[PDB]
């Protein structure tokens, strides 16, 4: 919320370098250079096929919930949806873009 | 008693007890409101009531009102009582100058939304409504 002066729900993809390297490191990344680190994670880790400027915050937030503990492979993504679908409460229809 | 059967819900299948609150605080979220206006204007006093220093200053000012009412003691000097109505006076007048230069940069519509912001102008407005029956 910080760039964002109401919800506004998505915001560009061109300060996403900056919002993950304004994180703490426990959080985000370490003090190291990010072109090593940051830049494959973010690739590598499923991420929604959204638009090239328009990325939900629930679609940043769920992700890095997912990157900071239990990260599993790709393929198996179903399994978490499943689990979060039959364990965590009701999901109100909000997983519906989370699927991906 | 109450650490075991207080928590005594058995859902843990797969996630730990570090998943039973940050899954659903994620599930139920929403960003909040920043009201950030440009208005070049009256940008600059909005830049430099929303700063750092300012606050850094602010903090420092405000206590020296509190450090300054835990000073007065019983059968007090006549001119001791005149220095804390005038310090008194200063106090009351840096707090509205400084309550009249933030609500023309954060404005009236959105001086409601903070419960700690609307909160000081009744108290620049309780300040000043026994301003006149001391003298």
């Amino acid at each position: 919320s910080e760039y964002d002066p109401e919800a506004k729900g998505r915001i560009k993809h061109l300060d996403v370098v900056t919002l993950l390297r304004r994180i703490q490191p426990p959080l985000g990344f370490g003090k190291l250079c990010p072109h090593r680190v940051a830049c494959k994670r973010l690739v590598a880790m499923n991420m929604p096929l959204n638009s090239d400027g328009t990325v939900m915050f629930n679609a940043t937030l769920f992700a890095l919930v997912r990157t900071a503990l239990k990260i599993k492979t790709e393929g198996n993504l179903e399994q978490a949806n499943e689990e979060l679908r039959a364990v965590i409460k009701k999901i109100w229809k909000k997983t519906s873009m989370k699927l991906l | 008693t109450f650490q075991e059967q207080g928590e005594k819900e058995y859902k843990n299948c797969e996630l730990d007890k570090n998943q039973r609150q940050c899954v659903e605080y994620a599930l139920k979220a929403r960003p909040l409101r920043r009201y950030i206006p440009k208005n070049p204007y009256q940008y600059k006093f909005w830049y430099v009531v929303n700063s750092s220093p300012f606050e850094y200053m602010m903090f420092v000012l405000i206590m020296l009102n509190t450090l300054c009412l835990a000073m007065q003691h019983y059968e007090q000097s006549k001119m001791f009582n005149d220095a804390m109505d005038i310090l008194n006076m200063v106090f009351t007048g840096v707090f509205t100058v400084e309550m009249v230069l933030k609500v023309i940069a954060f404005k009236p519509k959105g001086y409601f939304s903070d419960a700690w912001n609307t909160f000081d102008s009744l108290i620049v407005i309780g300040s000043i409504i026994d301003v006149a029956l001391s003298e």
